């Protein structure tokens, strides 16, 4: 009703905090990409696997350019 | 008695402030609890025991106007360093509402080393001003700990700004001023007629800096003496005619020395 | 129901009439301060002293202060007893302990008397000397642009975070001029 | 979807009589 | 959310390409995500907080090690996330410097004295 | 305790007689040696009358106290207040099983205290730039030991750490802190400083190569000690 | 509470902190809702806002006592040195709206740098009252404190000192070109040299007097 829309507000400010922790660690994600990354980690998956995925996918758009 | 009370009290005694069941009776004894928790509590409160000393010393010397510019820079430095510790503490208050990580021992472990050093630095600069103070911060740059060397090298860059501002008035114009004794030249109160050159300027050897040798001080004294004789007698006037800086003293004093004597 | 509901919901009206005001808030002392202070006073055995301060919310205080600093009269807050505008001590917000409130409304009432006496002088020519008339015209010319500045600030309240301490520093380059 | 919808502008009305979550 | 579409959307975010133009990168994604999909080491956000602090002491920035503390505080104050371990460990793994010894570092619990 | 007061002054006289181009060498203040709470090493009911499955929880909490220096309630750190030696006493009324299991975990306490003395006495300026860089890289591994014990403390808090898991967990860190304690003993006994404790590390790096875990420890320590040289 | 502090540091004492003109902002009340040690924190914090009141009282009375346009230049600079103390008090209430966990320690932290400005400028405000300075010698008495020992009071007075030189470029502009003096009263007769600061030498003053007297002829 009322709390179910302020709860996702309480998601947004945490999503803004991680937007600082992303840029002080120099990551290739932006704000839209990190939203998908939180949707990945809530279901449960090794982040070494995702990190190896992006560590290949980023080298497969500048190796063709 | 519960642990939750002593955790709040030990959170207060990091600032230097007694708790509700932690009190301070003798100033040379550490903070006492009013059984295992009581034994654990003392090693953390050693920090507040030293904090009272380091706060009181930079309180007294900063408001003392006989202590001079050199060293009030050191007080400003120590105040900037205690600031960042309170930056830690203000966050550490909010991190409760477990936080007791071996009762915050791993939290206080890195401040314990950044506070032993300022406790050494306040006592090795005790009652000392000028170059005696500059040598006393340069002495702790002779350590072999890289974290400690990087820590003390910043405070030395703070203390060496007043002396280098005193240097750049002494080379360029020949003017000398102090109402204290922190500079390496000691001017004569008599303001002589043509007996100036031998007697107006004398070397203060007690306050030669910890980056200047005796050779450097004498060689720049000759230049300042000449450019003062050029103004107070010869009446000529020409504008724009005159820590380590990685060997930039030995070039600037070298250029100024040539210019003043050839024109004289 | 039909008309009384449209009144009761959307119009403020509780505090400038004789009616106990109900106001929800986020309790726990930092803005529940008046109630905590009353609880401490009653726990320390007063004995009774049944204080009746009805209640007001905070922003309505801001707009009545702006209307007083404009120069118009007849507001609920700020009673006056001889022609000098003073604090009404019948009110509490949820904080300010009734002593910080009594001081800050006194400070702005001090400028209220400044603007009130000069609008009284301006009224005594509007209902024949021809230099006094030019003098009051000069003050009127200052006052109309002054009232424009506060009136445009008041429109931005209907729409930023505003409190009392913000609008006094906002009116600083003019309240210095009014003195 | 929820985080594509996250990107609307924050509120500008703040309450000081509500210190915990005043939208 | 469905995992397969979530990976090929990642392949569509980093490559500047449509979702009918990429199937080769998502095939590599299936190769790595399958056989490392369940935990192989125990979860602890405490350790990865002290290993982000380990990165920030490696650059001698104590003030940013205390900024990470207020950020990590806001993460707990809200509490709308369930797996707090993975996203911070992921962010830690992609660290760069904005300006040996790794067998002397400590390790987390192997999930061999515990059920996998 | 008492004997450390000689060494610093004795070497200070040598370095004071050597140096006449500069005076007033820095040293720590007096209370830095005086207080026993700058280091980690210094109501009660008998454990014997307790049941066994409460005894296990009680003893593991006591041993986790002993690892970081402070005493447990049922095992006492014996007061000697002298050299790299330190002994510990558990009570004789405990059941014989848990004590035989405890006794093999106890030496990592003794190779924590003996290291700790070397960080306080051998960081002064009569031991020089090389021993300061040696000591400033030995404190790092102590900090990593603090990290390990804080995580196992968290696991024990929720009732999920037992002695049989703990015994397996501490063994690599036991080996590290044993390397540190043995090297601290060797530097302390010969009264070594200068390049004589960079010849010592060149031999000691070859000496321990059991799994190449410790070989990389002393490989980092010789890089750390050779930076001021 | 944390806005109740923000009015204590401003000019509103309230009932909690009782102002006195011998020792103001006092609290000796017992609080079931605050910790016993909290008082200690407030006591140290009490040293800050007290001075902000006293400075404020000094700005109200000024602008047979003291007179001068020199006192209308020290005060104007004292406004500007208090301006970031206004801004860093407006920032706090903005921060407090969302965050409920910001205790008193963050205010002590953020306004720690005003426990070095305020005590080193309060001696300057006490100095002119203990010994009366009303002529042109205010520039020396401020100019020895701008050298200072600490960086905040070193710049804070230089902001004040520039306008004290600026009012001295209205006298030395009307005199030297238009032959006008005593359009504003001080504190042939053309004298100003006794109250002129001693780092300004005699030669430039004897030049100024002759240039000013030549316009009359």
């Amino acid at each position: 009703a009322a709390a179910a829309a302020a709860n996702l507000n309480a998601v947004r400010e945490t999503m803004d905090v991680l937007l600082e922790i992303s840029r002080i660690l120099n990551t290739g994600l932006d704000m839209e990409t990190l939203s998908i990354c939180v949707r990945l980690c809530e279901q449960g998956i090794n982040p070494e696997a995702l990190s190896s995925v992006i560590k290949e996918l980023r080298k497969a758009t500048e190796a063709l350019k | 008695i519960t642990e939750a009370a002593l955790v709040r009290d030990i959170l207060y005694v990091f600032q230097g402030i007694d708790g509700k069941n932690i009190k301070m009776n003798n100033t040379e004894n550490c903070y006492k609890v009013e059984r295992s928790l009581r034994d654990t509590a003392v090693r953390l409160s050693e920090l507040g025991w030293l904090h009272n000393k380091i706060r009181r010393y930079t309180d007294q010397r900063s408001l003392d106007r006989s202590f001079g510019l050199v060293g009030q820079s050191f007080c400003a430095a120590l105040h900037q360093e205690l600031r960042e510790y309170y930056r830690l503490l203000s966050v550490l208050h909010s991190q409760l509402q477990s936080l007791t990580l071996r009762r915050l021992l791993v939290w206080t472990y890195d401040p314990k080393i950044r506070l032993k050093t300022l406790a050494a630095l306040v006592d090795h600069c005790q009652g000392r001003k000028g170059g005696e103070l500059a040598s006393a911060v340069h002495a702790y740059t002779k350590t072999g700990d890289p974290y400690m060397r990087s820590l003390v090298q910043h405070i030395l860059s703070l203390v060496s700004h007043p002396v280098l501002s005193f240097l750049y008035r002494w080379i360029y114009d020949g003017e000398l001023e102090d109402t204290y004794h922190e500079f390496f030249v000691a001017s004569d109160p008599t303001v002589k007629t043509d007996r100036l050159w031998h007697d107006k300027y004398t070397l203060r050897k007690s306050m030669i800096p910890s980056f200047m040798t005796m050779d450097q001080s004498r060689k720049v004294l000759l230049i300042g003496k000449s450019i003062n004789f050029l103004h107070q007698v010869c009446h000529d006037q020409t504008p724009t005619t005159k820590t380590d800086l990685e060997n930039a003293f030995q070039g600037k004093i070298d250029a100024a020395y040539f210019e003043t004597s050839k024109y004289l | 129901p039909d008309d009384r509901s449209w009144l009761e919901h959307h119009v403020v009206h509780q505090y400038w009439t004789a009616r106990p005001s109900q106001f929800p808030h986020s309790l726990h002392l930092h803005s529940n301060l008046a109630a905590v202070w009353d609880q401490h006073l009653y726990s320390s055995d007063p004995l009774y002293v049944p204080d009746d301060r009805v209640l007001v919310t905070e922003t309505q205080v801001i707009r009545e202060t702006l209307w007083l600093l404009s120069g118009v009269k007849k507001l609920f807050i700020f009673q006056l007893i001889d022609g000098k505008v003073t604090v009404r001590n019948n009110i509490i917000v949820t904080h300010l302990t009734h002593s910080c409130l009594r001081s800050v409304l006194e400070q702005i009432a001090a400028y209220g008397q400044v603007v009130f006496r000069l609008q009284e002088f301006i009224d005594e020519v509007m209902g024949p000397f021809r230099t006094y008339q030019a003098f009051m015209w000069a003050l009127y010319k200052y006052f109309i642009s002054f009232k424009e500045e506060l009136a445009e600030i008041e429109k931005c309240i209907i729409n930023t975070t505003i409190t009392l301490a913000i609008v006094v520093d906002k009116l600083a380059p003019r309240l210095s001029q009014l003195k | 979807l929820w985080e594509a919808a996250l990107t609307y502008e924050a509120s500008k009305r703040r309450c000081w009589e509500r210190v915990g979550c005043p939208p | 959310k469905s995992p397969n579409v979530l990976l090929q959307n990642l392949c569509c975010r980093i490559l500047g390409r449509s979702e009918a133009d990429v199937a080769q990168q998502f095939q590599y994604a299936v190769r790595v995500i399958g056989s490392n999909f369940a935990p192989t080491v125990e979860r602890d956000e405490f350790l990865v907080a002290e290993k982000i602090k380990k990165e920030l002491i490696r650059q001698r920035r104590e003030a940013d090690a205390a900024l990470f503390s207020e950020l990590h505080r806001k993460l707990h104050s809200q509490g709308v996330l369930k797996n707090k371990w993975s996203i911070l460990y992921l962010l830690l793994s992609l660290s760069e410097d904005p300006r040996s010894y790794a067998t002397l570092f400590a390790q987390a619990l192997p999930r061999d004295a515990h059920s996998t | 305790l008492q004997q450390s007061l000689e060494l610093k002054r004795k070497m200070l006289r040598d370095k004071q007689n050597k140096k006449n181009s500069g005076q007033h060498l820095p040293i720590f203040p007096a209370w830095v040696y005086e207080r026993p709470a700058l280091i980690g090493d210094f109501t009660a009911l008998p454990i014997g009358t307790l049941p066994l499955a409460s005894q296990e929880s009680a003893v593991v909490e006591d041993l986790l106290y002993v690892l970081v220096g402070v005493d447990g309630r049922y095992v006492s750190a014996q007061p000697l207040a002298g050299r790299q030696s330190r002994t510990f006493l558990v009570d004789p009324n405990l059941d014989l099983s848990i004590r035989e299991l405890v006794h093999r975990i106890l030496p990592v306490a003794a190779s924590y205290s003996a290291v700790t003395r070397f960080i306080e006495e051998k960081s002064s300026f009569e031991y020089g730039q090389v021993n300061h860089a040696l000591a400033a890289a030995m404190r790092t591994l102590v900090k990593e030991h603090l990290i390990l014990v804080s995580q196992l403390e968290q696991l024990h808090r929720q009732g999920l750490l037992s002695l049989q898991k703990l015994w397996f967990y501490i063994q690599p860190a036991m080996r590290t802190m044993d390397i540190l304690a043995s090297l601290a003993t060797s530097v302390d006994k010969g009264e070594c400083l200068g390049g004589s404790t960079l010849s010592l590390l060149h031999d000691r790096s070859f000496s321990y190569t059991g799994d190449s875990q410790a070989q990389e420890l002393c490989l980092y320590l010789t890089k750390a000690a050779s930076a001021p040289y | 509470m944390i806005h109740e502090l923000l009015l204590a540091l401003s000019g509103y004492p309230g009932s909690i902190f009782t102002w006195n003109k011998r020792s103001g902002l006092q609290v000796s009340q017992d609080f079931p809702f605050l910790h016993p040690s909290e008082t200690s924190v407030l006591n140290r914090l009490c040293r800050l806002g007290t001075d902000y009141i006293r400075f404020t009282e000094f700005i109200e009375q000024y602008t047979g006592g003291l007179h001068g346009i020199y006192l209308r230049a020290f005060c104007t600079g004292l406004d500007s040195v208090l301006q970031p103390y206004r801004q860093a008090l407006l920032d706090l209430e903005q921060e407090f709206l969302g965050d409920p966990h910001l205790s008193i320690s963050h205010v002590n932290y953020f306004l720690d740098q005003f426990q070095l400005l305020f005590p080193s400028v309060m001696v300057v405000v006490e100095q002119i009252k203990s010994q009366k300075i009303h002529g042109c010698q205010i520039l020396e008495t401020v100019y020895k404190h701008s050298c200072g020992g600490l960086p905040p009071v070193r710049s804070a007075l230089e902001k004040i000192l520039a306008v004290c030189h600026g009012v001295m470029y209205k006298q030395l502009s009307a005199w030297m070109l238009h032959g006008l003096l005593l359009d504003q009263h001080e504190e042939q007769f053309s004298l100003r040299v006794e109250i002129l600061p001693s780092y300004i030498p005699v030669r430039v003053a004897e030049k100024i007097l002759f240039v000013g007297e030549s316009v009359q002829m």
